[PDB]
């Protein structure tokens, strides 16, 4: 509301200001589900790595394990992509 | 005309140029109190006794010159012009006619 | 605002004589609820571009909770009606 | 958080004698009520 | 006046004039007082500016 | 490390251009006497500081004009740092290609959940920490996958940044060495990328990266660009949104002065959390939220429009998202104005991005590969250009 | 030298570690201050 006359000396006009109180105011990818289908069977073989390295089991039959559910996850896949 | 009521600059040459010429009215009577020239002894017509005056500014009468008072028979009575009305008349623009 | 009004103490700088510079470009400025001058007037280094000759401000005091006491013969120690309760609920050490 | 030792000074008091103008039972109840504030912010950093 | 420049000036006899015509306006509302000139095409008597 | 943010932003430039070195100096030594404030040259060539409030930055400005630079400095209206988010899940698999046209780079973009970024950048997680434990807190803490949380490559836009960039691939289409040596540079573009962003190149928070199959690595791979460029794009394909910082209001003060910062808060797109009294005074506590880009002004309107006397803290808060929609062409703002409930994220990000040097587009066409471009406008995915 | 003080002057905290002209004009600290203190207990040892 700095608007108008620094001084009212130089001109007759005792510039009272006001604010002019009559202005208007402002008025699906199927590639998606297959990387969800290939992440589930990724979590379900990693899943069987850890129950497996719990029980103390070797670390080749638990690979040949997770190679096998890797394969049957695939298939059950296949399957039932239908 | 309205190229020159939308003219800011314009107006305030025009404010200050007519307080200029009232200045110089003044002087010419070795005063300058605002009360001594109300705007009636500028802006009365010249039938009247008065300058006859002229305004492109927009100036104030106040209701303190606005009252008269007459000796009829039955005594005095002082006359005012609107009655209880607190805004004031102000002088006409030349640019509206 | 009920404050007094004094002549330009810098008789320099208006918008009118700049042209089209650009820092101060019109539409590269992100306008909000509008800066007043009170504003320019408490932070005068952040708000003015050459704020020149200005004077830093008290920024605050502490608030004075003090009240004076309307009535004439209560005692100089008294918890006042206007002054909030503490509960035994509100101290409440919550784990010991 | 910083693990940094800490140590509480209440200042003000003559405010409680001064300016509240409260009891001294209340100014009691007012120091804890600061203090388990404190305490209540200590642990809200780190619970348990 | 070009492209990107939508206002038209001069002056002549007194009066400073900018044109501004009634296809490149950014103000949806007109501020139109009795300063402003609506220019008016005669070929559809239309107010164009 | 400070537990407050430099979220307000001051332009400066020298008032005579000829003590533009000397400024500069002072602003070297603004940079020495205050630990939290940040200094930057743009490319624009504007002068930016940052600091933490209006009392801070009235300080740093005093310091600069009559301590150190002993100059006349030209200050700019106050402006707010700005980050950028996305909303929902990605629309597109997307991929870079390069010059050559051999490395082949698809990713995907995700809203992280609440509760990751604040742990990444309290040091909770820590990406110098072994995978197992990282691993471990992510399963124990948000249930994520186990090859996805031994998955996650990096953080951005540094090692302490909001930004996750992690491996969805599997084994048996793409072999790991060459994953891995691509992965290197992956992970710089990864960090350039996050750094800047691509709606107004500012520092983007709060999202997840998973790469995906089909992706081919062949040999070599020294330029960074390509990547980035795809995963701006994956910015513009996720719904991004522009999010701004907020200041948590704190009142100190009687009756009357909570009803003021009711009215006050109202017309400041402000909110009141909380309010009561302060026990054993009679004051009475008001703790809010507030935009800081809509804080200006606020104490001193708030303390002065008040009967009592009243105290108020603004410390910065939250980071929260700006309501409006970025990309949205067609809400426009006109000059002198603000912007309104709507339009306010398009204002906000038509109005940074060309005050610091660029074109008044999001260029959608210079983010992408041409034929990946015309696939995308021929399968819908896009706007009309 | 305080009591040799006069007018409002006199009424003025000494904030001694106040010594930023900001710091003297806003009436708050804008930075960190250090000193160094010879204080003494309750036994009687000073103690830095």
């Amino acid at each position: 509301d700095n608007v108008g006359l620094p001084t009212p000396r130089g001109s007759g006009t005792s510039g009272y200001v006001q604010r002019n109180l009559a202005h208007l105011r402002p008025r699906p990818d199927p590639g998606l589900l297959e990387h969800d289908r290939k992440r589930e069977v990724e979590v379900k073989v990693f899943e069987l790595r850890d129950k497996l390295e719990e029980e103390g089991v070797d670390e080749e039959e638990i690979e040949s394990r997770c190679s096998e559910l890797r394969q049957k996850l695939l298939a059950e896949m296949e399957r039932n992509k239908d | 005309r309205e190229a020159a009521v939308s003219t800011v600059n314009l107006l305030d040459t025009i404010v200050k140029c007519e307080t200029k010429i009232q200045t110089r009215v003044k002087i010419g009577l070795n005063s300058k109190m605002p009360s001594r020239f109300p705007p009636a002894v500028f802006y009365t017509p010249k039938e009247l006794g008065g300058l006859g005056m002229l305004s492109g500014s927009h100036i104030l009468i106040p209701a303190s010159d606005k009252r008269w008072c007459k000796q009829t028979d039955v005594g005095i009575t002082h006359f005012r012009a609107g009655m209880s009305h607190d805004e004031e008349t102000l002088i006409p623009n030349i640019a509206r006619y | 605002p009920g404050g007094p009004r004094f002549e330009p103490l810098y008789k320099d700088i208006d918008p009118n004589d700049e042209d089209f510079g650009e820092f101060n470009a019109m539409d590269r400025i992100i306008f909000r609820n509008p800066i007043r001058t009170e504003t320019r007037v408490a932070y005068p280094y952040l708000y003015n571009s050459r704020p020149r000759s200005v004077h830093l401000s008290w920024h605050s005091y502490p608030q004075i909770v003090y009240t004076k006491t309307e009535d004439p013969e209560l005692p100089a120690f008294y918890f006042d009606t206007s002054i909030n309760p503490i509960s035994s609920r509100a101290v409440a050490p919550k784990n010991l | 958080l910083e693990d940094i030792p800490l140590t509480l000074i209440i200042n003000k008091m003559d405010r409680l004698i001064l300016e509240l103008k409260i009891p001294p039972t209340d100014a009691y109840f007012k120091l804890k009520h600061v203090i388990e504030e404190v305490n209540t912010v200590i642990e809200n950093t780190i619970p348990g | 006046y070009s492209k990107d420049n939508p206002n038209l000036l001069f002056s002549m006899c007194g009066f400073e004039v900018r044109i501004l015509p009634k296809c490149r306006n950014q103000n949806d509302e007109f501020p139109v007082k009795d300063s402003v000139w609506s220019l008016v095409d005669n070929s559809t008597k239309e107010r164009t500016a | 490390s400070h537990f407050t943010e430099s979220v307000l932003k001051v332009a400066v430039e020298p008032i005579n251009p000829s003590e533009l070195p000397k400024m500069l100096d002072g602003i070297r030594k603004i940079n020495k006497s205050y630990p939290l404030i940040t200094t930057k040259v743009e490319e624009s060539g504007e002068h930016i500081i940052l600091g933490t409030g209006e009392l801070y930055m009235d300080c740093v400005l005093h310091d600069l004009r009559k301590l150190y630079a002993d100059m006349e400095v030209r200050v700019s209206d106050p402006v707010v740092r700005f980050c950028e988010t996305v909303q929902d899940m990605s629309a597109t698999k997307c991929y870079a290609i390069t010059p050559n046209k051999k490395n082949t780079i698809t990713m995907a973009a995700e809203p992280l959940d609440d509760g990751i970024a604040q742990d990444i950048e309290s040091g909770a997680v820590k990406i110098k920490d072994p995978p197992r434990k990282v691993a471990k807190f992510f399963e124990e803490k948000y249930g994520w996958d186990k090859l996805a949380a031994r998955s996650i490559w990096a953080f951005g836009p540094d090692e302490m940044g909001p930004n996750i960039l992690q491996d969805d691939t599997l084994p048996t289409e793409v072999d790991k060495k060459r994953l891995a040596t691509v992965k290197e540079s992956i992970r710089q573009g990864f960090a350039w990328a996050t750094r800047e962003g691509p709606l107004c190149e500012e520092p983007i928070r709060n999202t997840k990266f998973r790469l995906i199959d089909v992706s081919l690595f062949p040999w070599w791979w020294p330029n960074y660009s390509d990547r980035s460029t795809c995963l701006l794009f994956l910015f513009l394909d996720g719904l991004p949104r522009l999010m701004e910082p907020m200041y948590s209001v704190s009142m100190t003060g009687p009756q009357s002065s909570v009803s003021m910062v009711y009215n006050i808060l109202s017309r400041r797109r402000g909110h009141v959390l909380s309010d009561g009294p302060i026990a054993g005074t009679p004051l009475y506590r008001v703790n809010g939220l507030i935009p800081v880009i809509d804080s200006f002004g606020f104490e001193t309107d708030l303390r002065i429009n008040t009967p009592g006397q009243a105290m108020v803290s603004l410390v910065f808060d939250r980071w929260s998202i700006v309501p409006g929609d970025p990309l949205d062409r067609e809400q426009v703002t006109r000059p002198l104005q603000m912007a309104t409930a709507q339009a306010t994220a398009r204002d906000f990000v038509l109005k940074t991005r060309r005050r610091k040097g660029l074109s008044e587009d999001v260029t959608v066409a210079k983010f992408l590969e041409p034929e990946f471009y015309q696939s995308l406008l021929e399968s819908g995915t896009l706007g009309e250009p | 030298r305080l009591d040799k003080r006069t007018g409002k002057k006199r009424d003025e905290q000494l904030r001694y570690t106040d010594v930023h002209v900001i710091e003297r004009d806003r009436g708050l600290s804008i930075k960190a201050a250090p000193m160094s203190l010879v204080l003494s207990s309750t036994k009687g040892k000073s103690h830095l």
